[PDB]
RNA sequence: AGAACCUUACCUGGUCUUGACAUCCACGGAAGUUUUCAGAGAUGAGAAUGUGCCUUCGGGAACCGUGAGACAGGUGCUGCA
RNA sequence: CGGCCGGGAACUCAAAGGAGACUGCCAGUGAUAAACUGGAGGAAGGUGGGGAUGACGUCAAGUCAUCAUGGCCCUUACGACCAGGGCUACACACGUGCUACAAUGGCGCAUACAAAGAGAAGCGACCUCGCGAGAGCAAGCGGACCUCAUAAAGUGCGUCGUAGUCCGGAUUGGAGUCUGCAACUCGACUCCAUGAAGUCGGAAUCGCUAGUAAUCGUGGAUCAGAAUGCCACGGUGAAUACG
C-alpha cells in the first residue's frame, strides 16, 4: 500500500484509489488537485489536508467507519455531473458542513 | 434562414443543423468562404451570413436532398430490384443478418 | 477428405501449375493501366476463355494424408489431429509443452 | 470491379447478345453468369435469369442500364 | 567479413556444434572471435485436440530453434580448408 | 542496474549537484504527471544524499510506474555498490526492493488471465 | 480419464525425438510428407520384420534412417532412394532386451489375440516375460470388445511400479491396433525401465 | 484456426459410367504443344506440330485412347459393437 | 551533436553453464515428535508466482463425419462430373461479446512510453498524386539491422456545457479504393450527407481478491480477400477477504 507523500494523507491516498476507477491515476490526481483548489476557498482549519466534520456523517472498526463514509461520499459525489469536478466537491461540502 | 437558429454555438457546430451539411461539410464551406471556425453566430455579422447563404445553396439543400432521396427510392421500387424489394418490405440491403439483428430496420419488437 | 476430393485437389494444382504463366501475364497486363483499353478487353477475353479453375483463389490447400478441409496450417500441411498425433508419438523436431 | 476498370461482362453472354441482335429476337436470353453487369448495348431486352432453379425473364431497359444482373431476379422468399 | 551462421534444436547440441566450430577456427587461426548466440524464434500455435465440441482442450507447443553465428575477419586458404574439411561473404 | 516489469534501467554515479538527465533529456521534460518525480524523490529525500551527488540514468522499455520502479531499483543498487551501511539503513525501513509483480500469462478458454467467461445454466 | 503421452511429454526430458532436421516452412512440410510416407511404406512392407524404432537424421541434404530393432538378420535403402530426390542411407541397430520393446510386445499381443489366445493369459504372459527379464514396471491394457461380445471393456494389468506423474521416469508408451473379425482392438503398452535423467 | 467460384457433404437441369481415384489383360499412338466451333461449364468434332532415352527391333519404361471381368467409390446407416 | 563512425567489453541485451532459499538459524507453542507463530539474515520464508502435470472409475457422454474398423445398404448408384442457389434465409425467443446511454466527456493542436510476433509466387523503405480507402516508382530484408511501426489512454492549450446537446452509432443515398476470373444473394474500407434507438436496465444471473478485476491498444494463426471470434503481449491500476 503505497501512499502519496506529496500531500501525505493516507486517507487522501485511499480517496485517490477509490476515485481511480478503470485504473486511471494521473486523471484522478488532477481530480484531487482541482478538489484541493476548490477546497482552498475556505480551507477551514487545515480542512484542505484532513477532514474533521466529514467523519461523523449521517450514514455511519474506525477504519471501516471511515471506509463506509468515504464510499457514501464518493457515491453521493458521482451521483451528479454538471461540472462534476466542482459539483462533487460541492456535495461533499454540503454533506460535511 | 428560417432553419438553423441555435443559441450560443460555434459556426461549424451550428451549420450541422441543416439537413445536408454537417461537420466536415461545414469545415469545407467555412474554409472556402474564409469564415472563422471558433466564432459564434451571435457575434457573427450578417455580412458573412449573406455569403454563407449562397455558399451553402451551391451544395444540396434540405428540401432538395429530401426530394432526391424520395425520388431515388421511388425509382428503385418501381424498377423492382432486390434493393427495391427489401426497401418495400423493410429489410436491409447491405447484406446484414436478419435472423436476430436488424431490429431497427424491422421495427418494434412487439410480437 | 475423399479419394475424389484429393483427386480434385491434385488435378486443381496440376491445372494451376499448367495455366499459371499465361494467367500471370494476364494479371500483369491487367495491372498495368496506362493505355490500351482494347488490350485490357482482350485480356479479360482471354481470362474468360480460361476456366474458373487454375488459380490461388481456387487453391484451398487442405490436408494431404487426411484431406481435412478444416484445421489446417501452412507449416505442417496436415490436420490438427494428425499433427497432434505426430507430436504425440515424437517423429518431429521440437513441439514440447509450451509453458511460459 | 474496383470502379475504375472496364465493367465485367462475360464473353458468352456477349456473343449471345450478338446472336440476339443477328437473329435471336431478344426473347430466350438465358443468363447464368449473373455476376456480370450491364453495358449500354442491352437496352430493351428480355433477359431470363437463372437466379434460383430455372430461368425467369425480366425486361431491362435504359433506366437500368447500369446495375447488377442479380438485382432484378431475387432468390429469397417468404411464406 | 565472413559470417558463418548455424542452427540447431537442443541447447547442448548447438553448444557442441559451436564448440567444434570454434575449435576448428582456433586450429586454423585468423583471430577468430567468440560465439554470438542470438535469441531464438518461438513458433507457438494452439491446436484443438479432438475433432468435436471441446474448447478448453488445447495443447501448447513450443519451438526453440537455436540460431548462432561466428565471425571471421579475413578469409584465407586455411579458413577455406576448414570450411571444406549458412555462409555470408 | 535494475529492472521493473520489463523496463531495463542503467545508472551512472556522477556528482552534479542537481543534475538529473534521462535519455539526453531533463526529468521534467521526459517524465511528468506530477507523480513519477515524487515517487522517485521518495527514496531521494529520506536517505540518498540528495545533493552533491547525482545519477545519469537511461531506460529501455516499460511504461511510467514500471520505469519509475526500474530507476528506483537502479539508484538503490547504486547506493548498494556505494556502501553497505546505507543499504542496511534502507532495508531497516520500508524499502525492500525487487518486487516481482509482473503480468500473468493469458490462459486458454478464458477471456483474460484470471477471468472465466460467463456461462448460463 | 484423459492423460498425456509419456514420450510426448518427455521428448526433451529422457527419450529424444525420432527426427533431427531443420528446414524452412515449405521444406519442413515437404520433408514431413516424405518421412511420413517412407515410414508408412517401411511399416507396411516390413511389419513382420519386428520393426521397433525409426529415427531419421538430415544434417545437410542427406537422409540417414536408423532402425532400432531386434533380430537384424531379416532384411539383408533402394525404396527411399527411389522415392526421394535426396541421397539416403540406412543403418540397423540390434538392441538388447527383446522382451521389453513396446512395439514387439504389442505385435505379440496382436498376434495372440488374432490367433484367439485368451486375453488374461496373454496379458499375464506379457507381464511375466517382461518382469522376468529384469525390468521395473510394466502396464498392459486391452480396450474394446473383450471377447468379441457386444459389450466393450478395458482390461489392464499392472505390476511393480509404473509411475506417470514423475517426469524423470524412463517410461515408454505405445499404441497398437489389430484388425480382427470383431472389429478393431486397441492395445496400450507401458514399460518402466528406471529412474535416471 | 474463417461459405463468392472451390469449400459443399445439399437442391434445380444436362452428362459419364470398370469409372474421378490404385491395380491386371490385348491393340494403336512417344509424351507434349498452338488453336477454331456448339455450349453456363462439364463435354464432342476438327486444323498443324513434336516423334526421345533402349532397340529381344511380333517390342522394352512412364504417358493417352478403346472392350470386359475383378473391384473401386460412398461425408449413406448403426458410438447403444 | 545521428552511437554517425574510431575506441571499450565497463553496463543493457543475447543464448548457454552454474549459483541463489533448502524450516537454513533463534525464541515460543505444541505429547522432546510431527507441526505452527513471531523475528533476524535474505531479492525471494515458509511448496515465492504462474504454466504444465487429470487417479481407480461415472455419465452404455460425443465422434464408424478428419481418421481406423465388425456388420447393413447404394453399385448405369446414395458413384463421378458440371453452372445457379443455400449454408448469410425471418412471425419470434435464448446465448457470448462489442458500441454506447457522455462531462474521470467528446473534439481540434503539439507531444511522452513498449512487450511479443510475423514477412519473400511477401513485407514494403523514400518520393509524387489523392480530403480518402489507396495508386506509379521502388533500395533493404527468409531477417536483433529492412518492413509491419504513427500505440492510445496520459501530459500542455482550447471548445462547449447537462442537453439526445458537439456523446453514441444503427439505417439509407450519391461516389470511390483494395484483393479476387467474379463483390447482386455474397467481402472489407473510405469522401460527404442522414444521423434512429439508447438517458444506466425487472424477476433473476455471471466473473473477480491481485500490480487481479477494470480501461485502452498492438501482434499472430486461419485466409486470394473477408473476424466485434480465438490465441499471445503491453500501458495505467484499485477496493474487500470480520467469517
Amino acid at each position: 500500500i503505497l501512499p502519496d507523500p506529496k500531500f501525505g494523507s493516507e486517507l487522501l491516498a485511499k480517496f485517490v484509489n477509490i476515485l481511480m476507477v478503470d485504473g486511471k491515476k494521473s486523471t484522478a490526481e488532477s481530480i484531487v488537485y482541482s478538489a484541493l483548489e476548490t477546497l482552498a476557498q475556505r480551507s477551514g482549519k487545515s480542512e484542505l489536508e484532513a477532514f474533521e466534520v466529514a467523519l461523523e456523517n449521517v450514514r455511519p472498526r474506525p477504519v471501516r467507519r471511515n471506509a463506509l463514509a468515504m464510499r457514501w461520499i464518493v457515491e453521493a459525489a458521482r451521483k451528479r455531473g454538471d461540472k462534476s469536478m466542482a459539483l462533487r466537491l460541492a456535495n461533499e461540502l454540503s454533506d460535511a458542513a | 434562414a428560417g432553419i438553423n437558429i441555435p443559441d450560443h454555438k460555434h459556426a461549424v457546430i451550428a451549420l450541422t443543423s441543416i439537413y445536408g451539411v454537417g461537420k466536415t461539410r461545414s469545415k469545407a464551406i467555412l474554409a472556402a468562404a474564409g469564415i472563422a471556425e471558433d466564432v459564434k453566430i451571435s457575434e457573427l455579422s450578417e455580412g458573412q451570413i449573406d455569403t454563407l447563404r449562397d455558399e451553402v445553396a451551391k451544395f444540396v439543400v434540405e428540401g432538395d436532398l429530401r426530394r432526391e432521396i424520395s425520388m431515388s427510392i421511388k425509382r428503385l421500387m418501381d424498377l423492382g430490384c432486390y434493393r427495391g424489394l427489401r426497401h418495400r418490405r423493410g429489410l436491409p440491403v447491405r447484406g446484414q443478418r436478419t435472423k436476430t439483428n436488424a431490429r431497427t430496420r424491422k421495427g418494434p419488437r412487439k410480437p | 477428405a475423399k479419394q475424389s476430393m484429393k483427386a480434385r485437389e491434385v488435378k486443381r494444382v496440376a491445372l494451376a501449375d499448367k495455366y499459371f504463366a499465361k494467367r500471370a501475364e494476364l494479371k500483369a497486363i491487367i495491372s498495368d493501366v496506362n493505355a490500351s483499353d482494347e488490350d485490357r478487353w482482350n485480356a479479360v477475353l482471354k481470362l474468360q476463355t480460361l476456366p474458373r479453375d487454375s488459380s490461388p483463389s481456387r487453391q484451398r490447400n487442405r490436408c494431404r494424408q487426411t484431406g481435412r478441409p478444416h484445421g489446417f496450417l501452412r507449416k505442417f500441411g496436415l490436420s490438427r489431429i494428425k499433427v497432434r498425433e505426430a507430436a504425440m508419438r515424437g517423429e518431429i523436431p521440437g513441439l514440447k509443452k509450451a509453458s511460459w | 470491379r474496383s470502379l475504375k476498370k472496364g465493367p465485367f461482362i462475360d464473353l458468352h453472354l456477349l456473343k449471345k447478345v450478338e446472336k440476339a441482335v443477328e437473329s435471336g429476337d431478344k426473347k430466350p436470353l438465358r443468363t447464368w453468369s449473373r455476376r456480370s453487369t450491364i453495358f449500354p448495348n442491352m437496352i430493351g431486352l428480355t433477359i431470363a435469369v437463372h437466379n434460383g432453379r430455372q430461368h425467369v425473364p425480366v425486361f431491362v431497359t435504359d433506366e437500368m442500364v447500369g446495375h447488377k444482373l442479380g438485382e432484378f431476379a431475387p432468390t429469397r422468399t417468404y411464406r | 567479413r565472413i559470417r558463418i551462421r548455424l542452427k540447431a534444436f537442443d541447447h547442448r547440441l548447438i553448444d557442441q556444434a559451436t564448440a567444434e566450430i570454434v575449435e576448428t577456427a582456433k586450429r586454423t587461426g585468423a583471430q577468430v572471435r567468440g560465439p554470438i548466440p542470438l535469441p531464438t524464434r518461438k513458433e507457438r500455435f494452439t491446436v484443438l485436440i479432438s475433432p468435436h465440441v471441446n474448447k478448453d482442450a488445447r495443447d501448447q507447443y513450443e519451438i526453440r530453434t537455436h540460431l548462432r553465428l561466428v565471425d571471421i575477419v579475413e578469409p584465407t586458404e586455411k579458413t577455406v580448408d576448414a570450411l571444406m574439411r549458412q555462409i555470408s561473404l | 542496474t535494475g529492472r521493473r516489469k520489463s523496463s531495463a534501467a542503467r545508472v551512472f554515479i556522477k556528482p552534479g549537484n542537481g543534475k538529473i538527465v534521462i535519455n539526453q533529456r531533463s526529468l521534467e521534460q521526459y517524465f511528468g504527471r506530477e507523480t513519477a518525480r515524487m515517487v522517485v524523490r521518495q527514496p531521494l529525500e529520506l536517505v540518498d544524499m540528495v545533493e552533491k551527488l547525482d545519477l545519469y540514468i537511461t531506460v529501455k522499455g516499460g511504461g511510467i510506474s514500471g520505469q519509475a520502479g526500474a530507476i528506483r531499483h537502479g539508484i538503490t543498487r547504486a547506493l548498494m555498490e556505494y556502501d553497505e551501511s546505507l543499504r542496511s539503513e534502507l532495508r531497516k525501513a520500508g524499502f525492500v526492493t525487487r518486487d516481482a509483480r509482473q503480468v500473468e500469462r493469458k490462459k486458454v478458454g478464458l477471456r483474460k488471465a484470471r477471468r472465466r467467461p460467463q456461462f448460463s445454466k | 480419464g484423459q492423460k498425456v503421452h509419456p514420450n510426448g511429454i518427455r521428448l526433451g526430458i529422457v527419450k529424444p525425438w525420432n527426427s533431427t532436421w531443420f528446414a524452412n516452412t515449405k521444406e519442413f512440410a515437404d520433408n514431413l510428407d516424405s518421412d511420413f510416407k517412407v515410414r508408412q511404406y517401411l511399416t507396411k512392407e516390413l511389419a513382420k520384420a519386428s520393426v521397433s524404432r525409426i529415427v531419421i537424421e538430415r544434417p545437410a541434404k542427406s537422409i540417414r534412417v536408423t532402425i532400432h530393432t531386434a533380430r537384424p538378420g531379416i532384411v539383408i535403402r533402394k525404396v527411399v532412394a527411389d522415392i526421394a530426390g535426396v541421397p539416403a542411407q540406412i543403418n540397423i541397430a540390434e538392441v538388447r532386451k527383446p522382451e521389453l520393446d513396446a512395439k514387439l510386445v504389442a505385435d505379440s499381443i496382436t498376434s495372440q489375440l488374432e490367433r484367439r489366445v485368451m486375453f488374461r493369459r496373454a496379458m499375464k504372459r506379457a507381464v511375466q516375460n517382461a518382469m522376468r527379464l529384469g525390468a521395473k514396471g510394466i502396464k498392459v491394457e486391452v480396450s474394446g470388445r473383450l471377447g468379441g461380445a457386444e459389450i466393450a471393456r478395458t482390461e489392464w494389468y499392472r505390476e511393480g511400479r509404473v509411475p506417470l506423474h514423475t517426469l524423470r521416469a524412463d517410461i515408454d508408451y505405445n499404441t497398437s491396433e489389430a484388425h480382427t473379425t470383431y472389429g478393431v482392438i486397441g492395445v496400450k503398452v507401458w514399460i518402466f525401465k528406471g529412474e535416471i535423467l
